């Protein structure tokens, strides 16, 4: 019945639950209460089936020989990243519409470039991460290519998460 | 786009209900929050969603109703339910907050008005168009058309000329039902959640109209909309004669004099 | 019958234009029109035309009957 | 007594109004 | 408006000749006097308008050939004749005249084009389309209207395309047939004429498509032109309920109405 | 092979014809190698079928005590004009000797000045013939009110016919004019 | 022997009744 | 449902074309000919007076 309490209540149990999903989540950075998520490709938007809080988190890569995980078991569907774990940030947006979350994998070009200067080249090739807003859209660039586009519900932070990004995309990072 | 998890197969309820807590209540934006009735629409939804997915994910989970999964949702995570309401006194004020809002369906019809597609929910009980409950801010068409492809799986973008409709006050709740025709009987129509709809079914609208018109049966709303319906099929059903006699003529004028 | 009189009609000439009208009678040759309404405006009880200034015809009511 | 659902239920655009990504 | 008598009933043949060529040849522009080919037309209509109208008025009358006919016309009346040729002569420069005279025709299907509505003359004995000659200044369409009318008994103003037909020649002779569909079958068919065809019936086009394909007037040498129009009428009506589902559908999404 | 021998028999046996239809013709005034006829009908034309060579033709009625005979039409229509019946009382007819079928056209001229002494029950029906030309048609409207309209090949003739009739109309029996 | 026709020269000569004017006093 | 690529034509000027897409505000031709050629001819349902189809890419 305290702002005070209920907030952080909020960001613990968020903290708490990611965790589960990714357990690689060491800090939470932003929210926003409510985000759709749409896909391009054939030159015209398709609305994804994921729905729900969007959370931005720092990741925790200290770890050298930090592999992913796997599944249990045509190009529409993404692409989910193997071999080293070497990304600094989190986007999740923890869906309503079913029991699948929505990932993005965040790394700054600095982290990137300096990866490629590593002998074997066999781990998966990337691209550094782009974004943008466009009449209310935040729509980004991922390492795999694919480009998403993400409508916020609250107004004020369709700035926000874009500043941020850019912002995790720009600067090295650290604390 | 980064791997995750499924720990709804291996948490225990608690651990679950606290991730469906972080789904649907606790990051709502603040109107959402307002009332007890807002509220508990995302209650609702969290209740549906631990029946239809977590608990077929871990079936060490109880079956819960929206009663239970309410009592448990607010026994693991208190700091949410904000009001000094018992939570089943508060599903009753849910229900009355219910009773009054908007319904906006489709009466639909194939491209030869013989036969009207209808539904009967998870209590068989009657038969009616596929309809539902207005949301935020949003036209009647919207409405209608976001309705009938949860209840259906179809989508009345160009069906739904916005004037046809029948329009029925009956407890204070505004029934406004769109009458809609070429829609092909040949689609597979599925509901987009289960355990809300029985069945779907095309019905001859000659016979169940002789049967509505019966000495007292097996329907709901179709009855009180009949005779506008009827209306609507003779003046469809005619205007496609009146446009074949139309095309026959200009077709034969055409004739008479030179196309080429 | 071989006659279409009282169908409303739609013609259309080299430029688009569009005349409006009552069927009076029709043969292979000619067409007549009553109250025959044009597009860029003017009105006339009755106008006849020639099959070769029409380039396309199209019906759109039936006789009130 | 207006509506139902959620506040945010019926609020996202559709795809026909959305701008091209261009980069 | 004025009473007029019918003298046909009880005239001598003398005198109903003489009004036969008061009606046919006396009086003709001068234009329709030009050849013998020219008058010997009106020589044959006058000989119809006797077999069909003036035979039954006065039964007490011979059957009169179109030779015989002429004949009692030209000693009659001599000074309707002003060529010193023989009339069984000028008929056979007639024949010579009327065999470079092009010819147009209807091949006639009902809605399902099951079958194709050909006729058969008395002395033929071999079934041919509805054709008929041309006259002057004619559109090939009004005169396979007026032939076909007349043939058959069956107005097909409104079933024709300019653009439906196949034509071929003989021995100098240009044919033209055109190709219409949805005549009913139900309504009868009846020559204008009583004495000019047998029978007019249609079989079913498929029952005697290849029967004559063992090696009928001229449609066997139209056939397979004729094939190609029939079935992509049929698999083009299969169609036909399509294109409208289509195009009602668009104009619905739009401001059309 | 003579032009004015041919002209002669050829208003010779016209009358010699014409007569057995209308035995009270008394000379040829006009004639026309061919003419199409139209009846006016429901606000349209119609094409009839009479198709032959027109004549126009004065006629004897200086007895006054023929009635027009009776002929039964015995059918061989759509719409048939009305026969008139009564005294003979008609100075003029046109007549279109038909190609199509055995009946032949047949129109009455009265002038104004015979058929407005009604004054002082009538078999007659008779209302002032009218006659006018416009698009090289030549209308008339007859004296039980049929309207027709008949089209004539040879262009000079139009005129010509229309400048007879309207004379016919427009004074009595005279014998002085083509 | 082309460019022939049939019957007689003024056969299909009358014109249509879509092309007649109007009388006057109808 | 999808009628994308149906050989159209619209009408005020007639424009030919094979359709790319429809809403209910506007249309999208490719390959569109003019009373020219454009490869791409964007039309908005205010300035259509009437539409017809004739031949689908079937
Ligand atoms: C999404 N989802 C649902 N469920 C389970 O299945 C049930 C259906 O879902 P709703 O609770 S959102 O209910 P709806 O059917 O959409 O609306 P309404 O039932 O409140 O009311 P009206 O039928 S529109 O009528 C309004 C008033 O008139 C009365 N009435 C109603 N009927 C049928 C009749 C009748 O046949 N004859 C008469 N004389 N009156 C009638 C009506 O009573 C009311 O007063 C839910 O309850 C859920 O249990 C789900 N389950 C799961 N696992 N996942 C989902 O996503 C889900
Ligand atoms: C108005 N009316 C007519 N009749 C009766 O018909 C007789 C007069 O003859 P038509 O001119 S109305 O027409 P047709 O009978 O069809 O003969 P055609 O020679 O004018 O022309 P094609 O048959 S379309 O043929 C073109 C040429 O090629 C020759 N040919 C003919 N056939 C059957 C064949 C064949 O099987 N194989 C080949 N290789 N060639 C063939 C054809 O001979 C011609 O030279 C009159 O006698 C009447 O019987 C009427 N009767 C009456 N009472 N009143 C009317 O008004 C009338
Ligand atoms: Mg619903």
């Amino acid at each position: 019945m305290s702002t005070e309490t209920l907030e952080i209540y909020r960001k613990a149990l968020n903290f708490n639950v990611i965790a589960r999903y990714d357990p690689k989540i060491k800090q939470l950075l932003f929210h926003t209460p409510h985000a759709t998520v749409y896909k391009w490709g054939d030159d015209n938007w398709n609305k994804l089936e994921y729905q729900g809080v969007l959370a931005i988190y720092l990741r925790d890569v200290g770890d050298k020989e930090a592999i992913l995980p796997e599944v249990s078991s045509e190009a529409n569907t993404p692409h989910v990243l193997t071999g080293h774990d070497i990304y600094n940030y989190g986007l999740i947006i923890m869906n309503r519409i079913n029991p699948d979350n929505f990932s993005l994998a965040i790394a700054p070009n600095s982290v990137l470039n300096k990866r490629k200067l590593f002998a074997p080249n066999r781990e998966e090739e990337l691209e550094p991460m782009k974004v943008e807003v466009r009449d209310d859209l935040v729509m980004i660039k991922t390492l795999k290519k694919e480009v998403y586009g993400i409508w916020v519900h609250t107004p004020e932070d369709r700035q926000n998460i874009y500043e941020l990004i850019k912002y995790l995309l720009e600067n090295e990072p650290t604390d | 786009s980064l791997p995750l998890l499924r720990p709804f197969e291996t948490v225990s309820l608690e651990n679950a209900v606290e991730d469906l807590v972080v789904r649907f209540i606790l990051n709502v934006p603040p109107e959402d929050l307002s009332t007890v009735e807002r509220v508990l629409f995302h209650f609702e939804e969290a209740s549906w969603f631990y029946t239809d997915f977590v608990k077929l994910m871990n079936p060490y989970l109880p079956n819960l109703s929206i009663k239970s999964f309410s009592k448990i949702v607010i026994d693991i995570c208190p700091l949410i339910w904000n009001w000094d309401i018992t939570p089943e006194n508060a599903l009753v004020k849910f229900s009355n907050y219910k009773k009054t809002i908007p319904v906006r369906g489709a009466a639909i019809f194939n491209d030869s008005l013989s036969k009207i597609l209808l539904l009967r929910g998870i209590n068989s009980k009657h038969w009616s168009f596929p309809r539902g409950k207005i949301g935020k801010d949003e036209d009647d068409v919207a409405c209608c058309i976001r309705e009938v492809k949860e209840q259906t799986g179809f989508d009345l973008t160009g069906f739904i000329d916005a004037d046809q409709y029948v329009e029925r006050n009956m407890n204070g709740k505004n029934f406004k039902i769109f009458l809609v025709k070429g829609v092909p009987e040949d689609f597979e129509f599925k509901p987009e959640h289960k355990n809300e709809i029985q069945a779907i079914e095309w019905k001859d609208f000659k016979k169940l109209s002789k049967a509505i018109t019966k000495n007292e049966a097996k329907v709901f709303l179709v009855n009180s909309m009949i005779r506008p319906l009827s209306l609507y099929v003779k003046n469809e059903k005619r205007a496609k004669d009146e446009n074949k006699l139309k095309l026959y003529a200009e077709e034969h004028l055409k004739s008479i004099l030179g196309l080429n | 019958m071989l006659n279409f009189k009282g169908y409303q009609i739609e013609i259309e000439l080299k430029d688009g234009k569009r005349i409006t009208g009552t069927l009076k009678q029709v043969s292979p040759k000619s067409l007549t029109l009553t109250d025959a309404v044009f597009q860029d405006g003017g009105v006339s009880p009755v106008f006849k035309i020639k099959a070769d200034k029409l380039y396309d015809l199209k019906v759109l009511k039936l006789p009130p009957n | 007594k207006c509506y139902a659902g959620a506040t945010f239920a019926t609020e996202a655009p559709q795809v026909t109004t959305l701008p091209k990504p261009s980069f």
